[PDB]
């Protein structure tokens, strides 16, 4: 598959298959290929990927689907990194 | 003597399981769930319970010794469901429409 | 069941799936893939721990059930450079501010 | 209305399992259509029930009433039993989206009154304050109903 790099802004760079990124209506505009990120940091956008790899699978899924897990630190930087990405 | 009734105990439940009395005879085939119904109250109540699917397996296994136990159980099923719910309730209105069923059979009993 | 991992040097981290079944060498073709660095000049860790090509991912320890979509396991990553392999080096991420006292 | 269960008076035994994390709330809509909540299931477990013949049922969570689903779809109607045999009802979480699912958590760690003392956007104070109502996704699917005829 195609393969796009997500650069936080502490510089950490996080390559995700591209359909994994479209997840996001942010990034889906932005490109239409390396994406750059100047407020979210490095454990947030991590934690964003693993929403990509969680929702991908899960969806359309006949197996029960598990709790997406947030701890309570960085559910105030998740929620606005979400609202900020759409998805 | 006594078998020959004990079979045509067995032609009545036939009738009250048939389709032509479905619409008001089938809470009355298979016992009471408690938890389906959600009914915590209904064992301290009702202390013998009774359903036409327990009678059923009865006639088929000779447990009745005539057809006058027959009718105790038929009719303990019946009080049952007086017992528990109110007059006015749905489940009463179709035990009485199925019971003057059973009683206008087993009154025309040969014997 | 699939696995998924995080496969990191440095600052850079792959979040790629893959199976129990499949091998360490068969992980470093997807690294190849990616990073344009060829199996020879790869070293696959788990933890401290360094992985043979040959043994599968399932041998090596990573299960579907530890290693999951939301919770990937880590795979640490150390590339060759003057005919020689560099030590495992993986920065960490950003830490979250303290919770405030309204989420407490 | 249009989303109402039909008083039929014919059995249809089901079998409630909660397969999710949530303790769920089994919701029932009433003739007129209004919902009555019937009681919890625990996470992981599950009983049978004797509903009726077109009976809408929905189901969600007891404390944060967040939407659940019931064999991939939202709204659940018993059919007639073949052979008597039970009619099982799946209860298990959807794919939340991750702002809808960073909320459940933020609410859930956070008072009413606390959330406009949250260093975050102005517009996500009334995301927050924008709970999960029953009666508010009923006029969705009522709606969606009608665009679908």
């Amino acid at each position: 598959m195609m393969y796009v790099k997500l650069i936080s802004s502490d510089g950490h760079e996080f390559i995700v298959k591209r359909e994994h990124a479209l997840t996001s209506g942010t990034i889906k505009a932005m490109l239409s290929n390396e994406v750059n990120f100047r407020e979210i940091p490095s454990h947030v956008l991590s934690k964003v990927c693993m929403y990509f790899t969680y929702k991908v699978r899960y969806t359309n899924s006949s197996t029960e689907i598990p709790e997406f897990p947030i701890a309570p630190e960085i559910a105030l930087e998740l929620l606005m990194a979400a609202n900020f990405l759409d998805c | 003597k006594v078998s020959e009734q004990l079979k045509c105990c067995s032609g009545i439940l036939k009738e009250m399981f048939a389709k032509k009395h479905a619409a008001y005879a089938w809470p009355f085939y298979k016992p009471v769930d408690v938890e389906a119904l959600g009914l915590h109250d209904y064992c301290d109540i009702i202390k013998h319970p009774m359903d036409m699917s327990t009678i059923k397996s009865k006639l088929e296994a000779r447990e009745y010794r005539d057809a006058q136990e027959f009718g105790a159980d038929v009719r303990l099923m019946f009080s049952n469901c007086y017992k528990y719910n109110p007059p006015d309730h749905e489940v009463v209105a179709m035990a009485r429409k199925l019971q003057d069923v059973f009683e206008m059979r087993f009154a025309k009993m040969p014997d | 069941m699939d696995v998924f991992l995080m496969i990191r040097r440095h600052k850079t981290t792959i979040f790629t799936d893959a199976k129990e079944s499949s091998t360490v060498f068969e992980l470093k073709r997807i690294v190849e893939g990616i990073l344009k660095r060829p199996p020879d000049e790869q070293r696959l860790y788990k933890d401290d721990q360094l992985l043979d090509d040959g043994k599968t991912l399932g041998e090596c320890g990573f299960t579907s059930q530890t290693a999951r979509p939301q919770a990937p396991a880590t795979v640490g990553l150390a590339f060759r450079a003057d005919d020689t392999f560099e030590a495992l080096c993986i920065e960490p991420f950003s830490s979250p501010p303290e919770l405030p006292d309204v989420m407490k | 209305p249009v989303l109402r269960s039909v008083n039929s008076r014919e059995p249809s035994q089901v079998i409630f399992c909660n397969r999710s994390p949530r303790v769920v709330l089994p919701v029932w809509l009433n003739f007129d259509g209004e919902p009555q909540p019937y009681p919890t299931l625990p996470p992981g477990t599950g009983r049978r029930i004797h509903s009726y013949r077109g009976h809408l049922w929905l189901f969600r969570d007891a404390g944060t009433h967040d939407g659940l689903l019931v064999n991939q779809t939202e709204l659940f109607v018993p059919s007639l039993n073949v052979d008597g045999q039970p009619i099982f009802a799946n209860i298990t979480l959807p794919v939340y989206t991750l702002k809808e699912r960073c909320l459940q958590v933020v609410r859930s760690l956070v008072k009413p009154e606390n959330y406009r003392r949250l260093d975050i956007v102005r517009s996500l104070y009334e995301d927050l304050e924008d709970h999960p109502n029953v009666q508010k996704d009923l006029e969705r699917l009522t709606q969606e109903r009608i665009a679908h005829q």
